[PDB]
């Protein structure tokens, strides 16, 4: 659970590819 | 089961009993025999108790399903079986058969011939050609092949088995345009050197 | 995942127009591993190399202004500052030099990089320049005072690029242990460590209007805001050579040089490569040799002029490719 | 032998000397600006 | 870590690990080692779930098979048969080319017929071979392995129109032909032949001939098409030919 918590999947996941119009 | 403990000779025995001997049953117990896993023996016992080419067919395409040398051997057996009992689907599991062993190393040849008369009985002639072409001791009974099926279009098969590989020199006599063909039979021999003499002389 | 697959599938691209050559002036006699243009104008870029020098290049007549011989060793990178009439340039002689443009001579040699200094950017609102070299050390400079001002420890190996954004994250780094790091040069300390590469990220570009941060290791060009300092997305660059070069367009065009010199541009944020382009070079040199080493666009961002190993310099004038994900 | 290659160079912070260097003496206080 | 904690034989935790591990989308080797795991654990109630966690994350058939086999390994036949139906119909399901290739999808047909084989009702694996071509070649072929495994007839002549097929394609082309006739249906049959009729030196002579004859011998067997084939062939320009035209 802890190692779960230290690393995330969130984090190996671009966050443009599901959104495009999207823009920071 | 059989995982964990990591029979078979008891079931072949058994199957053997029931050949020995109902029918229906025997043949049930043999294909169950061939789910668990011979073939040769279960195309036997088809061609015995049932005169019936289903139950061969099957024993084939189990054999293929198998699949490697002895596999092929065995499907080439059933195939010869099925040819002698009694076109088209022939043709296209021939085909097939050739598909699978294209360089199996036994009898390829054999097999293609074997297609050949199956088609006689201008496509056999194609055939042959094409094992001469597709295919050394292999090699050269595919070439005779396809000389046979020319001597039976003999010329340009003639000319493709030269285009392929001696061989000149006997499209050379046979067409015996013979001096041309001399000519190049020399170019790329005793009897060629003969033959070109008489030409001279003729 | 299924449902990511097919959301990607569903997206398009826009129709970037391709990259055709246009100029190549073969003027340097060395590398030119370096280029730059001016923020203010687009009249000239200069472009410092292997020769020791750098020159200067009009892009009209792309005839060469003029040379500056003001390092020993090979230049390694310059920066055109738009805030002042600087320019900035860097060698592996450890100089990070500054010349006046209103007289072509160089002004305050910074001195405090250990060893061969790779980058430099200068700040693009501060009066302030930032450089790392192979010390593993980003050290960002008071321009008036010609001292480092602060340093920047987090890194385990040499860094090369290290952009300069405006905001909080104001330095982005980008080492050979693959790690680019966003800073916070005001804490004296890192605040995102972007460790998604595998191996040297050695390339790196800010996106001009849009607040992100293309890098290229070996092969996969990742790209990221860096305003909390996550992915954004990963590029289809995946059997493309060593990524040396990766400047981005004005209309989110991307480009990326290799070591094979296959120039390989990109739609930005998409991910999708819409070209690829076989290099070219002299008769006399060898097939192995091209390579664009150092690449920018124009502000405008019609022409990319790409800096190969042939001792030249090329400039790229303008039906899409086919999406096919994994 | 010593006479040898390198894998890795250095950046370590110490405690500032107050040396009176030569060329950090000061000079070109004043920074020019563009147009803008 | 996970070889830690089986010599310790503190399982949960490892179990636990594991799920972590498969959250992150890591490699299939993952995946298996983690299956290998709950089958040595006593229950196979929650690798079921596990399995269809793993082929979420990895669309990938071969996964799909490994998880029928343990399936097979298991008692349940019906369980066998839901996850190859689920199977088939998540592949229908993406319509749009977001797949793994075409022969793997075939592949799974195959598996699947056989199974339903091995099973009582035959009339299933027909069925998904009917879907299957609704939805090319390898389906084509998996279908005529399934009908040589049982109909039969059907079988053949889909056979005959594939090798015909190829004939075409190559392009014999009489013989081909005549398969065709005798296939139909005997309309489009009749078409094949005339098509193949206009398709068609000396040998080439002699085989445009031999498919006038033909095509005169169908026509008897079925007045003015045969005086449009003369006229045809009149035009083109044979003795032979018109004698036996004005014999008819």
């Amino acid at each position: 659970d802890q190692i779960a918590k230290n690393v995330k999947l969130d984090d190996f996941i671009p966050k443009r590819q599901s959104n495009f119009e999207l823009s920071v | 089961n059989p995982e964990i403990l990591l029979s078979l000779r008891i079931w072949s025995k058994y199957i053997d009993y029931l050949e020995a001997y109902i029918f229906n049953k025997t043949k049930m117990a043999y294909n169950t025999v061939i789910d668990l896993r011979p073939a040769m023996a279960e195309n036997f016992a088809l061609f015995l108790q049932n005169y019936e080419v289903m139950e061969s067919f099957q024993v084939y395409e189990k054999t293929i399903p198998l699949f490697p040398p002895e596999i092929q051997y065995e499907l080439w057996i059933e195939y010869l079986e099925v040819a002698t009992s009694h076109p088209e689907h022939i043709r296209f599991l021939f085909e097939k058969a050739l598909k699978n062993l294209c360089s199996n190393g036994i009898d390829c040849k054999t097999i293609f011939i074997a297609y050949s008369v199956f088609e006689e009985r201008s496509k056999s002639i194609e055939i042959l050609r094409r094992g001469a072409v597709i295919g050394l001791e292999s090699r050269l009974q595919l070439w005779r092949m396809c000389i046979s099926k020319a001597e039976s279009v003999t010329r340009e098969l003639y000319q493709e088995c030269i285009q392929i590989l001696e061989f000149v020199i006997k499209f050379s006599d046979f067409e015996s345009r013979a001096r041309e063909i001399l000519a190049y039979g020399a170019k790329l021999n005793t009897e060629l050197w003969d033959s070109f003499e008489i030409f001279e002389l003729k | 995942i299924v449902n990511r697959y097919e959301k990607l599938l569903s997206q398009r691209p826009e129709w970037h127009a391709p990259w055709k050559l246009s100029r190549v002036i073969n003027g340097h006699l060395g590398w030119v591993r370096c280029v730059a243009i001016d923020p203010v104008d687009n009249e000239w870029f200069i472009t410092g190399s292997n020769d020791t020098t750098m020159k200067v290049w009009d892009l009209a007549t792309g005839k060469l202004k003029t040379t500056l011989a003001g390092h020993v060793m090979t230049v390694r990178d310059v920066a055109v500052s738009d805030r002042h009439p600087y320019l900035f340039s860097v060698s592996e002689d450890k100089t990070v030099k500054c010349w006046d443009l209103e007289k072509n001579q160089i002004i305050r040699d910074y001195y405090g990089h250990l060893s061969g200094v790779r980058t430099v950017s200068i700040h693009p609102t501060l009066d302030l320049i930032a450089t790392a070299g192979r010390d593993s050390v980003i050290k960002l400079w008071d321009m008036r005072t010609r001292i480092p001002v602060i340093t920047l420890v987090g890194h385990k190996g040499p860094i090369n690029q290290v952009q300069c954004t405006p905001v909080d994250p104001q330095v982005v780094s980008s080492s050979t242990d693959a790690t680019v790091r966003l800073w916070d040069v005001v804490a004296g300390k890192t605040m995102k460590v972007l460790t998604h590469h595998k191996r040297s990220v050695r390339a790196t570009a800010l996106h001009p209007k849009e607040f992100s941060v293309a890098s290229a290791c070996t092969d996969d060009i990742r790209s990221w805001g860096l305003a909390e300092g996550s992915l954004l997305t990963n590029f289809e660059s995946e059997k493309t050579g060593i990524i040396n070069t990766l400047s981005i367009n004005q209309d989110d065009v991307l480009f990326a040089g290799g070591d094979n010199g296959v120039l390989s541009f990109y739609d930005y944020k998409s991910g999708h490569k819409y070209q690829s382009l076989a290099t070219r070079e002299m008769v006399g040199s060898l097939e192995g040799e091209r390579s664009v080493l150092c690449s920018t666009f124009d502000k405008t961002g019609l022409r990319l002029i790409t800096g190969e190993a042939d001792k030249s310099i090329k400039i790229w004038k303008q039906p899409g490719l086919a999406w096919n994900p994994n | 032998p010593q006479l040898e290659a390198r894998s890795g160079a250095k950046a370590a912070a110490y405690t500032p000397t107050g040396i009176e260097h030569a060329r950090l003496l000061p000079g070109h206080t004043t920074l020019k600006y563009r147009k803008f | 870590y996970l070889i830690v904690e089986e010599s310790l034989n503190n399982v949960e935790i490892v179990r636990s690990l594991y799920t972590k591990w498969c959250s992150l989308e890591p490699g299939v080797n993952a995946w298996n080692s983690f299956v290998d795991f709950e089958i040595r654990q006593k229950n196979w109630n929650g690798v079921r779930e596990i399995y269809s966690k793993y082929v979420m994350a990895h669309p990938q058939m071969q996964t799909w098979l490994k998880w029928v086999r343990f399936e097979n390994r298991h008692g349940n036949t019906e369980f066998t048969r839901s996850v190859y139906s689920l199977a088939i119909d998540t592949v229908a399901n993406l319509q749009n080319l977001q797949i793994w290739s075409d022969m793997e999808v075939a592949k799974l047909v195959n598996s699947f017929a056989h199974w339903e084989a091995a099973q009582q009702e035959y009339e299933r694996s027909s069925a998904l071979y009917q879907i299957a071509i609704e939805k090319n070649q390898l389906l084509k072929a998996g279908l005529l392995d399934f009908e040589k495994q049982f109909n039969s007839i059907e079988e053949t002549i889909s056979y005959k129109r594939k090798m015909e097929y190829e004939t075409i394609l190559s392009n014999y082309d009489t013989w081909w032909l005549y398969l065709d006739l005798i296939s139909e249906f005997p309309k489009q049959i009749m078409q094949t032949f005339e098509k193949a009729i206009v398709d068609s030196k000396n040998v080439q002579w002699k085989r445009y001939i031999y498919l006038w004859m033909r095509y005169i011998c169908y026509v008897e067997l079925e007045s003015l098409l045969e005086e449009e084939l003369f006229q045809r062939l009149i035009d083109d320009i044979f003795s032979k030919i018109w004698l036996m035209y004005a014999k008819f």
